[PDB]
């Protein structure tokens, strides 16, 4: 039972019908045997365990793809973006609800895939991607070369990651429930992104009229947040 | 080109184990240095990105946890044949690295020096898991420097450390070239989050760029 | 003491030995194991995951158009949309897949596969396909009449937009004689237009197919080798920066 | 006899091995163990002992004046007396301490610390301080208003002349990339004058603070290295007298 | 200089044990001697004060009790390459020390001589605890000579003894330099009364002087 | 066979070792022990004599 209703935010959709626990793992808090992680991680309630619905991206016929690095997509937004700019640690899974509303006369297939540690590559140069090439924020980024996922490795094999297909014939939605995917128990949100929600239209959008401006709406819920404490009792 | 086929009679999944997939002592470094007493020694930051055969094979995974079993294979070539003593001092993160053949860092008691000869069997040391995260981020989506326009994709935790090899012998009448082949067999391997195999050729060892 | 003699093969460095060696930093506790999600214990778990095929298999299809087969009113009545040569090793649709690229790290490989053809037209778009598994040794069907004689599946895409397609036992390996010796053929999966495509006046005239490929639990791999999909020829940039 | 082959890594002298060797003088009884007071079984027992900080942290403070912070009528109402950058590795107040110098023999280090600020004015001398623990990542407080917003402790020194100050989990290590990579920041402990200093006409106008630092039982150290606090450059006198 | 940080996930206090802190085979002596047959041999009074890395590390404690595990690493350099036999005769307190390469003290049956070759693995002997007090006074607040204006801070009990290394071979047609590296790993270590770490640089190996 | 590596201090002749070596004339019975008066088991027995 999923119930897309987290905190004050909620998504009253009808046709969701399934979600993908990424790598079979539900997001949880930091386990109690990992006390090494500084002694006070606060466990914030639904101040940050809520859906942060981004801009609806305008999916046309000639669109290559979209990528939002998490939690870079939410470092400027709301009570998660406030807590990132004060806390240096965090440990949060994510619930992503991508749905692409369209009529029964639209066609297409989105590979809504969540890529752990999507180290991007630049095209046709040996210089590494800069800070402004990687850390985009609320707008996210567009794939330059989506067949190689902008890191030289194939889109055809990108279903090895947690993914769901928005085939506009069958379903309009995709819900991917991300656990804490890191080697470290907690991590640093302003300079590291564990996941990358990548939405790649494999089959492009098609209709006989002018190029259809079908929106894809992304809602990212940081489930089971933790952070730095900042309210510790110095005795 | 003829086209043959044979009945493939197999049994078992044990060869495709990830412990069994990656634990091959692959050549990870090979450079020669002239010796006459870098300034005539061999140092190398231990990464797996030097050769594309092991790199793509390890970039099938996101996170790796292995004990690297470094085997220093040293051969020598004279420009009489001497018998030599070498020092494959392993320099972890934080301990300083030598700049000369006769620096004061080679005699550091805390660095894990191994003293071996060429006429011996090759020196082999098991460098443990020394990432300070619980796995090596093969891909590190993120930055080392905190909001700094520096280098992308370098985890501060994944530094194995420089492997510094010199010749313990002093000045000798012959000048000779020493080629140090470093063979790393990763072992006790756990591996997390498998990734698509890379199709495009690499452009640099620092990052995941592609030409197309 | 203990009378010991040296065997032949003493002092050798066999690169595939399993002898525990002297640890460089003993009495150094490593970082404790954290439960990271999605551990791979076995590389067949990578192979059993579905992955898109390059089913377009035309020479002009560059890059991302290889993943889809466009059907339209140009496909008249009975057109060969695609054949899938079931050679994982050879260059084709199954080459650049997860079952493709992991089986190029292994020489000998044998097991069942599992295709999935997801139709990506509109909801109103109706029609039929006939997906024909030719066994190895048999001839590839050229017409749709020959295609329904063999093993096939007539797939009306009404509400049914995906077909699990069990392929029995694609095997094969590499060969060398006293090279240029590949696997002969492990069959085909061809697709012919049974009907014409029917789209209404508002849906697009051109609809597409995504094909997937996965291995089942009986797929197996042995005699690990090096995959020739990658190879350094000139240089890598800042390759000497690991030494300087 | 026993068929034995030589492994790779045979005849090597690894400086971190634990192989028992042939004793030079066997059947020589050493001097028996006498109960000497204060055995150290563990170097963390050195670290958990309190030690004075160099809390004065001004450039003109040479030597012994670094251990104390003078407060007087010159500190007017709200003055930053001292910030303590909680970087053990970097040069500051915590550098030349017992937790400072033993953690420079180890690369990776993590655990709680424990400050103690002993006031060393007269018995009549009253006043207040506000000791403010800034967590890492937060900004150091510049004014006393910003200082009471975060974690702080308003310390009136009446009869209370010492403050046990638990700091949660100062961690950090050394870094190296493809050096010049230190720990970013592990926070601060700042001290602002809450009140003005009150001394009578016979007590001195200038009073001082001694700060201590100790580790708790959860402080830990690993990946032992060489401490760069010492180093020989030219020579030591009569170094050849151990040979002549 | 970039500023990074990582989550330090540790577990255990076993690496900070004093047995684990000090037992590293640190280089304690290194001198070369020309050979042609000091007068062409290597003698060295075993102290830990020769190198400041191990000295400050051992001056963290007042009293130490260890078995020194001396490893004589000998390399050779010709001014054909000969194979040589060496003698690392350990001379304790009371037995006389050689002054020449061919003295009568090298053939002393009571001294713990070890005969090893250069082509062998390095010679390793475990010199036991031979202080006659129950621990080595690292600092000896007191005098050896009874009210004598001699030398301060020298315990009469803490003498390990001279470690005397020569080449057993007679005259040879080539003259060559022999560098004797002595590696000492203290072990079975008990340690008493911890001390503040030294901040100022050393001025001599005889004492605790300081310049400021 | 048995995987063995050489330690440092291998092939050395330490003059104070206690390793039993290959006897030159094995299967040679020595002269049997005769009870000779006044065995010294310990050199302190020499010292305790006036």
């Amino acid at each position: 039972v999923l119930q897309l209703k987290l905190g004050n935010s909620a998504i009253v959709t009808q046709e969701a019908a399934n979600y993908c626990c990424a790598y079979g793992e539900w997001p949880n808090y930091l386990p109690d045997h990992e006390a090494v992680a500084i002694d006070k991680p606060t466990q914030p309630e639904t101040a940050t365990d809520r859906f942060y619905t981004l801009k609806s991206v305008k999916w046309e016929t000639g669109s290559t793809g979209w990528w939002w690095k998490l939690p870079d997509a939410l470092n400027n937004i709301g009570m998660f973006g406030q807590n990132v700019q004060h806390h240096y640690l965090y440990r949060s899974g994510f619930l992503i609800h991508v749905q692409c509303n369209a009529t029964k006369f639209h066609q297409g297939a989105l590979l809504v895939v969540a890529i752990p540690e999507h180290q991007r590559g630049a095209h046709n140069t040996n210089t590494s991607p800069g800070f402004d090439d990687i850390m985009k924020g609320e707008e996210g980024g567009t794939f330059n070369h989506p067949y190689v996922l902008d890191d030289g490795t194939s889109l055809a094999c990108a279903t090895i990651f947690p993914h769901q297909w928005i085939n506009l014939r069958t379903n309009n939605s995709a819900t991917i429930v991300l656990p804490w995917m890191n080697a470290a128990p907690m991590d640093f949100p302003l300079r590291h992104n564990q996941w990358t929600l990548a939405i790649i239209p494999v089959v492009p959008l098609g209709t006989r009229t002018t190029s259809s401006m079908v929106p894809i709406t992304v809602s990212i819920a940081p489930m089971c947040c933790e952070f730095n404490g900042l309210r510790h009792a110095i005795t | 080109a003829i086209q043959t086929r044979t009945v493939i009679n197999q049994h078992g999944v044990s060869e495709t184990l990830v412990e069994n997939f990656l634990s091959r002592a692959a050549l990870v470094s090979k450079r020669s240095f002239e010796y006459k007493d870098d300034k005539n020694f061999f140092k190398w930051t231990i990464n797996t990105r030097s050769f594309v055969q092991l790199r793509r094979k390890l970039e099938l995974f996101t996170y790796l946890r292995f004990d690297a079993e470094i085997t220093i294979l040293t051969t020598v070539a004279v420009n009489g044949l001497p018998d030599l003593t070498l020092q494959a001092m392993f320099v972890p993160t934080g301990a300083l690295t030598p700049e000369k053949q006769d620096s004061f860092h080679w005699q550091s008691g805390s660095n894990a020096s191994v003293f071996f000869k060429i006429s011996d069997p090759p020196a082999r040391i098991t460098i443990p898991f020394m990432c300070i995260n619980s796995a090596y981020s093969v891909f590190y989506d993120g930055f080392a420097g905190f909001e700094k326009n520096g280098l992308y994709g370098i985890n501060p935790a994944d530094t194995i450390g420089n492997l510094c090899v010199r010749i313990v012998n002093e000045h000798q009448p012959v000048g000779f070239t020493v080629t140090v082949r470093v063979y790393m067999k990763p072992k006790h391997i756990k591996a997390w989050a498998p990734r698509p195999p890379r199709t495009l050729p690499y452009m640099s060892i620092a990052n995941a760029n592609y030409k197309g | 003491g203990v009378p010991t003699y040296l065997l032949p093969g003493s002092g050798q460095f066999l690169t595939t030995d399993d002898h525990s060696s002297a640890p460089a930093l003993p009495c150094f506790n490593p970082t404790p194991e954290m439960h990271i999600p999605g551990q791979v214990r076995n590389m067949l778990e990578v192979v059993q995951v579905e992955s898109m095929m390059e089913i377009n298999n035309t020479e002009s299809a560059v890059g991302m158009e290889r993943l889809k087969v466009d059907i339209s009113a140009l496909t008249d009545v009975d057109q060969l949309l695609f054949n899938i040569p079931l050679d994982i090793q050879l260059d084709g649709p199954l080459r650049n897949t997860l079952v493709g690229n992991i089986s190029r790290y292994y020489t000998h490989w044998s097991g069942s596969l599992e295709m999935t053809f997801m139709f990506c037209g509109s909801f109103m778009a109706a029609g039929k396909l006939i997906l024909c598994y030719t066994p190895p040794g048999g001839s590839c069907p050229t017409t749709r009449e020959t295609a329904m004689l063999g093993t096939h599946i007539v797939w009306d895409f009404g509400l049914q937009s995906s077909v699990t397609l069990i392929i029995p036992w694609i095997s094969g390996s590499h060969y060398r004689m006293f090279a240029k010796s590949t696997n002969a053929n492990v069959g085909y999966v061809t697709c012919f237009m049974q009907t014409n495509l029917i789209v209404p006046s508002e849906s697009s005239d051109t609809c597409s197919l995504i094909g997937f490929i996965a291995a089942k639990d009986d797929f197996s791999l042995r005699l690990m080798r090096d995959s020739p999909d990658i190879g350094q020829l000139d240089h890598l940039h800042a390759a000497e920066a690991a030494y300087q």
